[PDB]
């Protein structure tokens, strides 16, 4: 049991040992497209790059590149596109993926300001009466409703393909309290969340994967993909028991470099998927406990 | 920072 697995961590202390043993073991692609210098301004860290076998890669005739990379999780059957909080720059590429990918939510983990330093342009609007206009991509994204909640906001916004007139409607997740380099107040108000987005239909297969991001889109990106997928696992292998998180992690860590940045990081996974195992496991009501537990009422 | 591991 991996509930075992946790409490002998906890009181060993070895977190720590377990993070570094996992960097020590990631996968380590080439990345020329990203390090290409007509693509220096299209990444906002240096250090964080999509390995050229998992990029996405915009349709566009002129400059492909996107920081963004598809973690396509063949047993658990959910693809995820994990990406970097978009630059003043990338707003246009952003949407153009999200587009031409078929997406249909955007979960965001980060804040625009965060301690002072800017980890993310406004890229979506926020009056339903300024909407905005990429013209080198030629989007137009009108901000539809809103549903404020005390630690996070779900919007409804419509994209619009100026050049085919078509429109489709975008699920907006943003996580608000969510530290960077850090955890969230509880299990609960994770899988909460976590279960709002599942709700939403915009993990379905029918749709294209689901974009995440953060400030660099693999710390806490990282973190919502590894426990949504480990709970699919548990549910399609149909034993808790299954799944190895570090095997998992390992997994994704194929697909795009660093997911998962603090050793609390991890273990809040831990935390996040034992918690949610009791829903797996056939307790269908631990879910109106979590709304209750998350003070999502304020 | 323009580097993802800060000081």
């Amino acid at each position: 049991e991996m509930e075992k697995e946790f409490e002998q961590i906890d009181k060993s202390g070895s977190w720590a040992a377990i993070y570094q043993d996992i960097r020590h073991e990631a996968s380590d692609f080439p990345c020329r497209v990203a390090k290409l210098p007509k693509n220096k301004n299209r990444n906002r860290y240096r250090d964080v790059s999509p390995f050229d076998h998992s990029r996405i890669k915009l349709h566009q005739e002129d400059n492909d590149y996107i920081n963004a990379s598809l973690i396509k999780m063949e047993e658990a059957q959910r693809s995820y596109i994990l990406t970097q909080g978009p630059l003043p720059n990338t707003c246009g590429h952003f949407w153009e993926m999200v587009w031409e990918q078929k997406s249909r939510g955007v979960v965001m983990l980060n804040r625009v300001m965060e301690k002072g330093s800017l980890k993310c342009a406004q890229y979506w609007p926020q009056k339903e009466e300024k909407e905005m206009i990429f013209e080198d991509t030629n989007l137009k994204l009108t901000l539809i409703s809103e549903d404020i909640k005390s630690y996070y906001t779900v919007r409804q916004l419509e994209l619009e393909n100026l050049t085919t007139q078509e429109t489709r409607e975008i699920l907006h997740f943003h996580y608000t309290t969510w530290p960077a380099f850090g955890v969230p107040e509880s299990p609960a108000s994770f899988l909460n969340f976590l279960f709002k987005v599942r709700e939403s239909g915009s993990l379905s297969p029918e749709h294209g994967p689901v974009v995440v991001h953060c400030s660099a889109g693999i710390g806490r990106s990282g973190t919502f993909c590894l426990a949504d997928t480990c709970l699919l696992l548990m549910d399609k292998r149909k034993d808790p028991s299954s799944v190895d998180i570090k095997k998992v992690l390992l997994e994704m860590r194929k697909f795009r470099m660093g997911l998962i940045a603090t050793a609390d990081q991890l273990r809040f996974s831990y935390l996040a998927v034992i918690e949610g195992a009791k829903f797996i496991m056939g307790d269908s009501s631990v879910q109106d406990q979590w709304k209750e537990l998350s003070h999502e009422d304020l | 920072k323009e580097y993802y591991t800060v000081k």
